[PDB]
């Protein structure tokens, strides 16, 4: 799982090496970041319901056909809106994992890998989730390093989807 | 492989839950000790050859059956392999200390190691004795008060001892 | 595979392995890393003595005179590889070692054994080794520049499902090696085109409770049995017995003439 | 087999039952049937209270973590089995019970007592239990997957004395090993030591003389040594076992149980006299040739 | 299975050495904690039914999918099995607390439990959540300062937490 | 291992029961004993070489033919004397384990189970070790509960050998 | 299990064949050697305890790690198990000598024995060395010219050596 600490070790291990100053500097970089990530994770968690709901409606506003067309892949009925808010919650929850982990590991392992197969298979538009992610970027209220690290993971998801 | 952070993450995802405020504070307290952890890795690494050689010499003095002709560590090839194993285990102990999680030991160093030793006829109890000796020498190195900002490293030393114990138990 | 299964099966490190490719204008460190990875893979993770290293082949690779695939082949044809895996092994054990080392998988069917036994009988050792490295399977997975890596734990195009189960017979854990010759664990299941349960990592474990005797240990005996007593319902059976009853169980199986295929701690 | 006398001997219900087998890929109802059978067999048809159930062993059986035989083994080694059958019994009694519960038969010879008494004394109860379950006899009859059951019918390897002794240990269907007239006493200590047998007395309800039991001393021997000479002119002798004698009362009646050897020509008088004593005929057996 | 004492003995025997004065003193200190350990076992045992039921209630309230029709704890038999497992795990945790060593819990309860659950379809993460709920209740009961001689129980409470965590990880 | 704590738990587990007052009282019994046991173990350990050498010499005195007769089972050469001293040391060290564990568990597990087969196979006289064990009883200088517990284990071995 | 006679029969039945004149003649030669075979079995049996104990002593003398503390043959129970195993193997080798066919040894002794030792952590290479020591003692005993009708037992000795070799190969 992509994270500074686990990547320092797996790289050293692949080279048969003890950890050296380089991996120690990696750890210092992790320590410099971690509190902001944990602060960012807390802030996103506390507003999870608001962000998820606002993101869901932002998508509904931008793609009104989703709340009006009948179909398993759309949110016209109640199940679809539940599926949709669930999916957006997945994105937001896993992003906080990335802030906690200090890397894209959680996004790669839990969401990104295979998402293209899923969206094709169930006829789910990547654009819907991009709009949801864009909303969370604009509304999470973070600042400083917490904002920077958080937007990197949101953008990483956006780039993966587009 | 997990580190101290992703271990928590993996459990939380299995429940579909955000980290709790207590888990975040817990991970924050981990960050607070980060410098102690980095020093401990640095110290064991700086003395790795001496830890390994001193433990080896001590092991063969306690267990001279290993090195007499016919013994499992007799012949240069076998002695060389034995020394490598001691170094390998110590290296992986530093990895676990670095990451703050045992998964790297369980995934890589210890994964099938007892099977390997039984197949080869390596006396696993003796390997455990050699690991215990590196452990004692490593924790003294980590606890040395000289040339370092003084503070209480008892938590990390207890964690490191746990990693050494995990290695010893795996082959005992 | 994903963490939930890989953790139980002891293959997390395999899953997170990244193919190593020798790029144009590589550094000395990158060549060194590649040489190390080749030795680990092709020699099945033995401790490699400095006296055993292929000095010349290493030089040529470092000089970009030969490709990574050429260097893999140099190591596979070396006397080190022969002594480790060929001269003291029966042929079928040798062949599955070649599949593990050179293609990163387990043999799929008996005809693979037959093909390679014929090839060895026809063209000898070099022709046998070259068949793996020159194969379509080698060229399309690793080409000329990527070090071979174990593939058996991932769904491959044009594999047989049983390749996954069999992988656990030839890959025994991260801290293992193909050093002691020995026999193939795959012989019977290849010959009869069947599969065997996967007992690896922590999947061998079974519950003890109060039924595991004085040492709190259960042993899993896998047997092939027939009706030569009570009725036999299955030709393949497993028994879980405590340490204290293990001698009695062996003697029971022995007296019935049934064959023990495997025993391990549970 | 046992057909005509099956009902009066208490065997008919077992004639009507099949061995309880746990098939591979068994269903949960299969597991429940095994558990019920094992509790009834191995605990001698004692009532089992919910607090006494071996819930963990039952779980492991249901899960396939232990086979039937290993579940039997666990029950036999449990504190529940030992409380019922070990802690309050003479070891010869324990061996009798183990044979009945785990092998479904009675001991054949004194050699079996020697073996199991020494094994218990040298290696402990658990070791002794294993010897029954890991025995060739257990393997041949029940194997890994069948609950032990009473082996009333003649099999290869049997001895006749086994058949008579089963009705010293089995006292009927609505009965338990801990609710029998002889209570904690070994049933077979004397039979085994002397290699003798006793006339079979079937269970209550279907046999009026079901309660007949001999005393410690002063019993009538089985056979009429001396023939008919002491009786004068007599064609043949019979040994009659009589129980529930009360009518004359003490001291005219001392022991309510009595066995007499009487000639053919006095059987009419004997039955008449027995009836007037209030007694019940337990068994009649030819005593001379 | 080992207790705190025989754990040390077995390690010493495999090395063929007498226990050191340091090890003996460590055991002496354990003996000095014995009353606290006994109270902790007594307090958990006294409250076992409540610990299990309240944890199970809380668990299903957070995970209603367990008890909806078709859910893994739906139908009386499966609910009953689930409640039984929660008590088994608690019982074995108290065993480990009583002995001062995890071997009873590991050897008899946890070894092979994950595999049983995976084969059955029992959601391990939900079991682990249940175990965590039982852990919190148990620790509060142990730490309750009323009706007991006052003193420091942080060491024993930490040991008990470790045993609960072992159980949670073994199935999680 | 037969120790008070493990046996208590094993009996409880057999009945599927939580521990109760009975088992708590087993624990208090262990605690009452343990300090004395540990003190005995330290005292035997500190005097181990004296006790072992003295015990070996006591056997040689009582059974002089053992140091005079040629044969693998005797101590007429340094090889045999070393085996003998090693064996006596085994008895002493394991007895100290019994004191630490609070039961015969270590003696049962490590030494007593199978000692008959060994003594028969290698033609060792159990009377030799009885004599050594008597020497140790009479020279450990223990008092009180330590003496009582130490001698119970020494007598347990003697009884096993006879 | 097969003896020398039924081995041939089984092969003939699988072919639906009467034994040929040659096969019958070979069995006649086997019959003519029967007295030597009985003598060999009697000699090995009559020295069984000495063969086993002498072999065990020699093994532990050459491989002292087996009996050092923590070694697989250390402690009375393990030592007794080891001596038991040696005697078992010797017993089944005598059975094979008696019947003239390895099946009894293969089916009833070596069946799964390598896997059993691997699972137990018993060093199979050391068992093999033990079996070789018994082999060498047994063959000298069988070949002893004193107190027996003189003759050539080379063929039987070779057959017995073959059975010992199977055992040593199987366990390793
Ligand atoms: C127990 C392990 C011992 C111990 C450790 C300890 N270290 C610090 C503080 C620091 N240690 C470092 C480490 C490094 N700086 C570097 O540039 C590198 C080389 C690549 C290393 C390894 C740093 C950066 C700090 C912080 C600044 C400082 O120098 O103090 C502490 C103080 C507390 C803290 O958390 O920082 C402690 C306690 N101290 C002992 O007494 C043990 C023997
Ligand atoms: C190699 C094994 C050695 C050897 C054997 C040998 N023995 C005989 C002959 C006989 N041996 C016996 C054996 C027994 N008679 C008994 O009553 C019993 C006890 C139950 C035994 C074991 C017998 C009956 C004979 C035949 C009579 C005789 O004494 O000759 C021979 C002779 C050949 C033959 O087949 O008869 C031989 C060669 N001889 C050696 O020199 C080897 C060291
Ligand atoms: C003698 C020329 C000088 C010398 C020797 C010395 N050697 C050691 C220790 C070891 N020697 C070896 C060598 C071998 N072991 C083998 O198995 C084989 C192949 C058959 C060889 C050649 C080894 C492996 C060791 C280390 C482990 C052991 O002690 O057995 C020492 C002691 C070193 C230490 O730190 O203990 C010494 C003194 N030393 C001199 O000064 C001589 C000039
Ligand atoms: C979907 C209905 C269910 C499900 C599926 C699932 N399968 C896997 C993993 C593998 N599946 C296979 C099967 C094949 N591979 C082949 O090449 C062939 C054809 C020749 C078959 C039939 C294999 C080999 C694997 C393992 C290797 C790999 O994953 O690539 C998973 C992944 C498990 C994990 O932990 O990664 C899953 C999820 N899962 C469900 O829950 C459904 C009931
Ligand atoms: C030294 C204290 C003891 C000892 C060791 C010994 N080990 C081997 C052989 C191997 N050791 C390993 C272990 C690892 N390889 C890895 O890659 C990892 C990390 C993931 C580990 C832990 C392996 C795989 C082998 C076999 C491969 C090889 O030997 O090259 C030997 C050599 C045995 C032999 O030559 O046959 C030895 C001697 N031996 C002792 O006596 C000490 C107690
Ligand atoms: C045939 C000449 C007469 C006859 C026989 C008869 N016998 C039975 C039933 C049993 N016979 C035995 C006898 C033995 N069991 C033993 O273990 C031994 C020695 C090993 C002996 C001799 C037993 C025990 C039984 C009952 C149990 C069983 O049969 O399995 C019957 C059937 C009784 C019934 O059906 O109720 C019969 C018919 N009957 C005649 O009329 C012939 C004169
Ligand atoms: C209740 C109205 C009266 C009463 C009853 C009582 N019975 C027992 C014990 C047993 N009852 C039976 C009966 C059966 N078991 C069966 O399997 C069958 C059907 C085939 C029947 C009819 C048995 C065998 C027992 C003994 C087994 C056991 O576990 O007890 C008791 C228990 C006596 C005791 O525990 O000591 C009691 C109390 N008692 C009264 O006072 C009521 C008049
Ligand atoms: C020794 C002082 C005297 C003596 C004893 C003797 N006893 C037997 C045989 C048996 N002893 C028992 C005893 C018990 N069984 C139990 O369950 C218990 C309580 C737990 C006891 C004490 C039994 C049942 C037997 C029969 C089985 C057996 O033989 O072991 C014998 C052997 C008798 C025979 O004929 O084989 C002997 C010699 N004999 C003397 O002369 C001494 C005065
Ligand atoms: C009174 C405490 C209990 C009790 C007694 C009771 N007994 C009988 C009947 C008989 N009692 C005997 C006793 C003996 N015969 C002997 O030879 C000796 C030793 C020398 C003794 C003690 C006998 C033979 C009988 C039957 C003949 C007779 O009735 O006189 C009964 C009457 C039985 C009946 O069914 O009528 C009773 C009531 N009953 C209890 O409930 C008390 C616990
Ligand atoms: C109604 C008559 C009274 C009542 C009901 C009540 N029940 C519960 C909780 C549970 N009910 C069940 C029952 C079942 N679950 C099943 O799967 C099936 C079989 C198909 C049945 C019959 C269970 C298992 C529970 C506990 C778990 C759960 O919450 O689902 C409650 C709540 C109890 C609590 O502590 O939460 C209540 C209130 N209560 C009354 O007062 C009514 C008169
Ligand atoms: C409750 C929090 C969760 C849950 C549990 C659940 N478990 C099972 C089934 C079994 N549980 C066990 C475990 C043990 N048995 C033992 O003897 C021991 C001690 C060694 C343990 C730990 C076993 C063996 C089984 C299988 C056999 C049995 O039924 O007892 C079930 C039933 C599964 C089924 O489909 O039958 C359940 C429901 N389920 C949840 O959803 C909760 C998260
Ligand atoms: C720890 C979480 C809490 C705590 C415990 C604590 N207990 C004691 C002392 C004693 N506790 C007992 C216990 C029992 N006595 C009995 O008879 C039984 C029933 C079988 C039990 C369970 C005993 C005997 C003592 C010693 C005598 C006394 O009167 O205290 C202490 C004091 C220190 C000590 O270990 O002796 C402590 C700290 N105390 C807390 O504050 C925690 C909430
Ligand atoms: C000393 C009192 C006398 C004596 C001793 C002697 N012992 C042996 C050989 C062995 N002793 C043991 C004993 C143990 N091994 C264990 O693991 C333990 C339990 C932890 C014990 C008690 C064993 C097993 C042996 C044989 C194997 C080995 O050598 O280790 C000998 C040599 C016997 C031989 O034939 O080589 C001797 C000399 N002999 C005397 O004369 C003393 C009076
Ligand atoms: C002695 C040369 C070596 C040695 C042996 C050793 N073996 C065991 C344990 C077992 N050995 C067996 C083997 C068999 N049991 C049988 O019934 C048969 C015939 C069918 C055989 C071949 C078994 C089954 C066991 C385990 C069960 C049991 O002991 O009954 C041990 C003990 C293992 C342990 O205590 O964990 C030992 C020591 N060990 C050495 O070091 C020698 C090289």
């Amino acid at each position: 799982m992509k994270t500074p600490l686990t990547e320092a070790v797996s790289t050293a291990d692949s080279q048969g090496r003890f950890l050296s100053s380089t991996e120690l500097q990696i750890a210092f970089g992790r320590l410099r970041q971690a509190n902001a990530g944990l602060q960012a994770a807390k802030a996103l968690t506390d507003n999870a319901q608001s962000l998820v709901n606002g993101a869901a409606q932002a998508v509904y506003n931008k793609f009104p056909y989703t709340t009006q067309t009948q179909g398993n892949n759309f949110a016209a009925d109640q199940r679809g809106k539940d599926k949709c808010a669930r999916d957006i919650g997945y994105y937001l929850r896993i992003v906080t994992y990335c802030l906690v982990a200090g890397g894209t590991g959680p996004l790669d392992e839990y969401l990104i890998a295979g998402i293209d197969e899923i969206n094709r298979t169930f006829d789910l538009s990547p654009s819907w989730y991009v709009e949801a992610l864009k909303y969370i970027k604009a509304n999470h209220g973070l600042s400083g390093d917490a904002r920077d690290e958080a937007n990197s993971y949101l953008d990483y998801a956006i780039n993966a989807l587009s | 492989m997990f580190d101290v952070f992703t271990r928590v993450v993996s459990q939380a995802d299995a429940r579909g839950e955000y980290l709790s405020g207590s888990q975040l504070d817990a991970l924050s307290a981990t960050v607070a000790e980060g410098n102690k952890r980095i020093d401990s890795v640095n110290r064991i690494t700086g003395n790795a050859s001496a830890i390994v050689s001193n433990a080896a010499r001590a092991l063969f003095a306690e267990q001279p059956q290993l090195i007499q002709p016919g013994g499992n560590a007799y012949t240069s090839r076998r002695m060389a392999a034995c020394l490598r194993d001691m170094e390998i285990i110590l290296r992986y102990v530093t990895y676990a200390t670095f990451t703050g999680d045992a998964s790297v030991l369980e995934d890589r160093c210890l994964n099938g190691l007892r099977e390997t030793y039984v197949a080869l006829g390596v006396p696993g109890a003796s390997v455990a004795a050699g690991v215990q000796k590196m452990k004692e020498a490593a924790l003294d190195i980590v606890n040395d008060p000289n040339g370092i900002t003084r503070g209480d490293c008892s938590a990390i030393v207890a964690e490191i001892a746990g990693y050494f114990d995990r290695a010893a138990a795996a082959v005992a | 595979t994903s963490l939930v299964s890989a953790q139980r099966l002891g293959i997390v490190a395999v899953d997170e392995a990244i193919p190593l490719e020798l790029r144009s204008r590589s550094t000395e460190e990158e060549v060194d890393a590649v040489i190390l990875a080749v030795y680990r893979q092709v020699l099945g993770n033995d401790h490699l003595m400095s006296q055993e290293r292929l000095t010349s082949a290493e030089s040529l690779l470092r000089g970009r005179e030969i490709s990574v695939r050429d260097f893999v082949r140099a190591v596979a044809l070396s006397e080190v590889y022969r002594q480790k895996f060929f001269h003291s092994n029966p042929q079928n054990r040798f062949i599955e070692l070649n599949y593990k080392h050179l293609l990163g998988r387990a043999p799929y069917d008996q005809s693979e054994i037959a093909f390679h036994t014929d090839l060895y009988h026809q063209g000898g050792y070099e022709a046998e080794i070259n068949s793996y490295i020159d194969s379509v399977e080698y060229t399309e997975n690793f080409g000329d520049w990527v070090v071979p890596y174990f593939r058996g734990f991932a769904t491959q195009r044009n594999q047989k499902t049983v390749g996954f189960s069999r992988s656990f017979q030839v890959y025994r854990g991260y801290a293992t090696s193909d050093r002691s010759g020995s026999r193939s664990r795959l012989t019977r299941e290849l010959a009869r085109n069947t599969a065997s349960p996967v007992y690896a990592g922590s999947t061998a474990e079974s519950l003890r409770g109060t039924s595991a005797g004085s040492r709190n240990q259960m042993y899993r005996l896998q047997v092939i049995q027939g009706a030569a007593g009570t009725r036999v319902r299955r030709g393949k059976a497993e028994y879980l017995v405590s340490y204290d009853n293990l001698s009695a169980k062996l003697q029971q199986i022995n007296r019935q003439g049934d064959t023990v295929t495997m025993i391990s701690l549970a | 087999a046992i057909t005509t006398a099956a009902s009066r001997l208490g065997v008919a219900p077992y004639n009507e039952s099949r061995p309880v087998e746990l098939r591979p890929d068994f269903s949960l109802d299969d597991a429940k049937m095994v558990i019920r059978a094992v509790y009834r067999q191995v605990l001698g048809n004692d009532y089992i209270m919910d607090s006494e159930r071996l819930k963990g062993a039952e779980s492991l059986l249901t899960n396939g973590s232990i086979s039937v035989r290993e579940f039997v083994r666990t029950v036999a080694k449990s504190e529940l089995y030992k409380k019922k059958f070990l802690y309050n019994n003479f070891q010869t009694r324990v061996i009798e019970l183990n044979y009945k519960h785990l092998l479904g038969r009675a001991p054949f010879s004194e050699d079996e007592v020697i073996f199991h008494l020494d094994l218990y004394e040298n290696q402990g109860f658990d070791a002794d239990i294993d010897s029954y379950i890991d025995s060739v006899e257990y393997q041949e009859n029940f194997g890994e997957n069948i609950v032990p059951y009473y082996r009333f019918n003649n099999q290869v390897g049997d001895r006749t004395v086994g058949f008579t002794r089963m009705f010293r240990l089995y006292r009927g269907y609505a009965n338990s090993d801990r609710s029998q007239l002889e209570r904690s006493s070994s049933r077979l200590a004397t039979e085994l030591g002397q290699n003798t047998v006793s006339a079979i007395v079937g269970p209550s309800g279907s046999n009026a003389g079901w309660a007949y039991r001999p005393s410690r001393a002063g019993n009538t021997p089985a056979k009429a040594l001396g023939g008919t000479v002491p009786f004068g002119q007599a064609s043949k002798l019979f040994r009659v076992e009589i129980t529930a004698i009360s009518a004359p009362g003490y001291p005219k009646v001392r022991r309510s149980n009595k066995a007499v050897i009487v000639p053919f020509e006095q059987l009419n008088q004997t039955l008449q006299q027995i009836n007037r004593l209030g007694g019940k005929v337990a068994s009649i057996t030819p005593a001379s040739l």
